[PDB]
């Protein structure tokens, strides 16, 4: 809440790094949103959300001067009103750019971001939130809003001015304002976690004509299937209990196949399926999950436009998924989720360090696309990216981009280096 | 009901359907005619309640989304201190431009130490290319513009060797400044400013026109509702 | 002062546009009647020329069963008319449409069918505001009066709620749609509705052409 952490952002990722090599990093949180439910309901269900709370991470990471790696995940905390409340985080995307020329483990990387998100304190979102609606027809005297038109905008903007020399109310920061323009909630800490991803080498375009580049290994459904496989593999492993449900699937590919994949897992409880529940008969409008940038969510809006969504069933849209040549998926695309709780109760509401939050949606992706926005056929826009974002973060918002030196090595150590390190805590803390 | 009166009854309509689409095309043209006409003096009323306004240039071009992508952001420091974008249609001077023609005129207020204060004016005509019927293309001249001192490094006229490794490697990275699009012409394609077509559209179809409602979005009195204006139901 | 000033005259000037938007708007529609007239004659000396447009529309046929193709390919004439040229009292966006059906005899009935589409205004919500229609009486396919409206037994009834509903997303339920009644009527009637006046009949035969640069492939 209000009380210190030790686990940082900063700390993960050097942890996961070569030693002595300086990586910079840009840890990206859009302001928590009030939105629409992650499945759509049920007109006569169980139980109805009183309320859901989207909000997105993106990160970035650059070595000498050249991005060369990014990660979006969406969090979803989706509280009931009886029904207790649970967090998921939907993994979008994870890409490479291949213009990092020293040798990283990006599946770590990856692994430890994650872990890192999941030690996130679900109530750190709850806690001011931005409505999906605000009313305004309540609050004296007039605002400007999303919905003014700019003819009374600038009626308004003018009226201030002859009123009062200004076009700023000190009224919005006032208390009443500011309790009445955004929500909060509270919830458990530690509560049911879901994690969601699906694998398709054709989402892979965090870095557009990056297969252009020589450099880059771009990998097939398969390879990459199996590279996150590795990745939730470790994340159960070391981040949930062993009762954890743990889902993967391969639209169209019979399931002795699937098993044959989940040979390798270490955890011992991966299956054949998903984590999707079977509501109004294994419909899939009313146990489909509508993210992002998500293939499920297009075929889904297919079907709503084709009036199907009351023809298809859970088992049946895997394989039509999998028919429609406009999804992709042709190289063995899959489907993984993570269902359970975490060994640990997240406590930690990320800092000033752990994340920058820009000022509006329009801030946040124009950041973003200084990224995502860029060519990487060549190097030259592994640099553009990292001189855009390190030159946008100061001009606009009086921020340097975060450095770090990596910690890692071929461990010959004398002790286990996570025995190590609560050494040199014992004795600073506990000061000898 | 010949296959030949048929097949001659058709092609007499189906040319008077290419006759009709003909007229349609030089209606729009008409049309745009009209528009760009009744909006001159309307833009020139507007412009001048705009010089009224301190910073206006510089919040709108802050408002708007895309314009940042065309530029690098450090080209910010300079877009800042834009006090003035007048956009000229030419097809209103004469009838042998294009609808699409305009010069654009920028004010720069300049920054101490750094960036001199200027005004530079800027045409872009559309040229239509041999065998192709494309509507055309636009294009521009380069323009004299005098650089910021800090890009001296990628200032093209700076530079001592375009040719060698590092001379090259300098000169496309300023040629995807602001000032790089002063020098775009449209016609030696990988070798100016990317997408300066893009960008000048970008500034004659919405940015000059629209800049008031750009300006109006960065006035909500809540930062993240700055600058936005505001799932299924599956039964029937 | 000066300052406030110029807000007003900005604010003033926005909507000098609004009004120059319409005036061209209107221009536009008064130049291109003639021009849809000279157009449409010729249309008509193409006998399957709205069959072919009309399969061959990507979003049409998702707006309509299946089923309704039978009679959408009934269909030989198709007049849009620009109604805020006939007074000042209407939005440009306002207009009539006409259908000519040949109907398939001993099934559907030749019949010619105007709807009018008008928008109207909200309380803030409009968003230029909405487009609305009223019913306007269509005879319907012999067949469907197993889902015809003013033909079915009781809505209630299990059979009864699906078939009102099948029925109402046909092209004759888009027919008595008003756009006022939510959840109750055809889905989407005002998209299709923008879909005949911005896309359909401005272009059809721009889709003919390239309905006949899709059947050479």
């Amino acid at each position: 809440g209000m009380d210190p952490n030790s686990m940082s952002l900063n700390d993960f990722l050097s942890s996961v790094l070569p030693v002595s090599e300086q990586f910079e990093y840009l840890s990206l949180q859009s302001i928590p949103l009030e939105t629409h439910a992650v499945v759509t309901p049920n007109k006569d269900d169980k139980r109805v959300p009183k309320s859901t709370i989207k909000t997105q991470h993106f990160f970035s990471l650059f070595h000498q001067g050249k991005v060369f790696f990014s990660l979006e995940v969406y969090v979803y905390v989706t509280l009931w009103d009886e029904a207790d409340a649970e967090r998921l985080i939907f993994v979008s995307k994870a890409d490479t750019n291949g213009y990092c020329n020293t040798r990283v483990s990006v599946r770590d990387i990856t692994k430890i971001i994650l872990e890192f998100i999941l030690s996130i304190d679900p109530n750190y979102y709850l806690q001011k939130v931005k409505p999906a609606i605000r009313s305004y027809k309540k609050i004296s005297p007039e605002l400007i809003s999303a919905a003014s038109t700019p003819a009374r905008t600038l009626r308004i903007l003018a009226r201030r001015l002859k009123q009062s020399g200004s076009t700023v109310l000190k009224e919005i920061e006032s208390p009443r304002f500011q309790q009445d323009l955004y929500l909060s909630f509270t919830c458990p800490r530690e509560i049911l976690t879901k994690i969601c991803l699906f694998t398709r080498p054709a989402s892979q375009y965090l870095f557009p004509d990056s297969s252009k580049n020589s450099k880059k290994h771009i990998l097939n459904g398969e390879e990459l299937m199996k590279w996150w496989g590795f990745i939730l593999d470790r994340l159960l492993i070391e981040c949930f209990q062993n009762d954890t449900q743990a889902k993967l699937r391969i639209p169209g590919e019979d399931p002795a196949r699937v098993r044959s994949y989940l040979r390798g897992m270490k955890y011992p409880l991966w299956q054949v399926g998903d984590i999707f529940t079977s509501k109004e008969n294994s419909l899939a409008v009313y146990n489909i999950p509508l993210f992002p940038d998500d293939p499920k969510a297009r075929f889904i809006h297919q079907l709503a436009e084709e009036d199907r969504l009351l023809k298809v069933s859970l088992s049946s849209f895997w394989i039509e998924l999998q028919e429609r040549q406009e999804f992709k998926l042709s190289v063995t695309s899959s489907v993984m989720g993570i269902s359970g709780y975490s060994l640990a109760t997240p406590s930690l509401f990320p800092s000033s360090a752990d994340v920058i939050v820009p000022k509006s949606r329009k801030q946040f992706r124009a950041i973003k696309k200084y990224i995502t926005g860029e060519e990487y056929d060549t190097e030259e826009g592994a640099i553009e990216a990292f001189t855009n974002i390190r030159d946008f973060l100061l001009l606009r918002m009086a921020t340097n981009l975060q450095s770090l030196t990596g910690k890692r090595e071929h461990r010959e150590r004398n002790q286990p280096v996570p025995a190590s390190n609560i050494n040199t805590l014992a004795i600073t803390m506990l000061k000898p | 009901m010949s296959d030949q009166e048929n097949e001659n009854e058709h092609a007499k309509a189906f040319l008077g359907l290419a006759k009709c689409e003909e007229e349609v095309d030089a209606i729009e043209r008409e049309v745009e005619l009209y528009r760009l006409n009744k909006m001159k003096p309307v833009y020139e009323k507007r412009d001048a309640y705009i010089d009224e306004i301190a910073e206006f240039w510089k919040i709108v071009l802050s408002q708007h989304v895309s314009f940042a992508n065309y530029i690098r952001a450090s080209d910010f420091k300079y877009i800042d201190t834009i006090d003035k974008i007048k956009v000229e249609w030419l097809a209103l001077e004469s009838e042998m431009y294009d609808t699409r023609d305009f010069s654009i005129t920028f004010h720069f207020h300049g920054i101490e130490g750094d960036f001199k204060e200027q005004q530079v004016t800027k045409v872009f005509q559309i040229k239509k290319g041999k065998d192709d019927q494309e509507d055309g293309i636009l294009t521009s001249e380069p323009v004299p513009i005098e650089w910021p001192q800090s890009y001296d490094s990628i200032n093209p006229d700076l530079i001592k060797d375009k040719r060698s490794p590092e001379g090259k490697k300098k000169y496309r990275q300023g040629m995807k400044t602001i000032f790089g699009w002063f020098r775009w012409t449209g016609l030696k394609p990988g070798k100016e400013f990317p997408h300066g077509d893009s960008l000048a559209s970008l500034f004659s179809e919405e940015i000059y026109p629209f800049c008031v409602k750009y300006y109006a979005e960065a006035q909500r009195d809540l930062e993240d509702e700055e600058g936005e204006s505001g799932v299924d139901l599956p039964l029937s």
